Formats: structure tokens, C-alpha cells, sequence
């Protein structure tokens, strides 16, 4: 739809909606977050994309969780993007998901070694 | 930071 994240284009909306409603009514204290790379950013790609983290887990913890999965080089930085807006580190993934999840009940987060937009 | 793959997912714990 938005032609930005690849997970929306590789799977139909009906399967993504029923996957979100299934994982929500099963694990209520966690949020589904799809993590994907930025357009042609100089950063390794994350083969694992579906991430189920707890709601009260903060964005700061999510930065450490994802950066370990990427095996990122120590020189680069990591910037997340929730609706092309660098999310507040002092916020929780449950509040971001509550305010930014799409119609398929999924929070989409993109990472990049450079701030595309946010600050 | 606990790894956990169930039903095609990555349930990363606070540990």
C-alpha cells in the first residue's frame, strides 16, 4: 500500500490482519513489530523481521535488541523510524504501537545508519 | 535479550 516496507508487499493484507489479531489475542502483554532496513542504507540487512517484544519494553532497549541482531559494525550508529519520525527513546513500544500500528495491527520500524527524518 | 523463535517469530525478551 504505502510502497515503503517490503513486508506489506510480500504478504496480503488479509493474512497480515489475521496474523496481527491472532498474535494480539494470544500474547496481550507484547506487541508485534516488523523491523526492516532503510532504502539502500549502508547497513547489513536483518533477515529476521517479525519481532514480538513486550509492551512496557522501551525504545532504548529495542535499540540494543535490534543492533545485536544486525551484528552492526561498531563505527556506525542506529536510528529507528516510526512513520519516518525518530521515535522518543524514553517511550515504550506499547505506547508507540498504540499510536502508530497500521490497519494490519503491526508496528513498522525502519533502521538506518543516518537520520532520514526526525531531528 | 533472550532469543525465542516460535511460529515464525523472534520473541525478544527484556533479557
Amino acid at each position: 500500500g504505502s510502497m515503503k516496507f517490503q513486508y506489506k508487499e510480500d504478504h496480503p493484507f488479509e493474512y497480515r490482519k489475521k496474523e496481527g489479531e491472532k498474535i494480539r489475542k494470544k500474547y496481550p502483554d507484547r506487541v508485534p513489530v516488523i523491523v526492516e532496513k532503510a532504502p539502500k542504507a549502508r547497513v547489513p540487512d536483518l533477515d529476521k523481521r517479525k519481532y514480538l517484544v513486550p509492551s512496557d519494553l522501551t525504545v532504548g532497549q529495542f535499540y540494543f535488541l535490534i543492533r545485536k541482531r544486525i551484528h552492526l559494525r561498531p563505527e556506525d550508529a542506529l536510528f529507528f523510524f516510526v512513520n519516518n519520525t525518530i521515535p522518543p527513546t524514553s517511550a515504550t513500544m506499547g505506547q508507540l504501537y498504540e499510536d502508530n500500528h497500521e490497519e494490519d495491527y503491526f508496528l513498522y520500524v525502519a533502521y538506518s545508519d543516518e537520520s532520514v527524518y526526525g531531528k | 535479550g533472550s532469543e525465542y523463535e516460535e511460529d515464525g517469530w523472534t520473541v525478544l525478551e527484556p533479557d
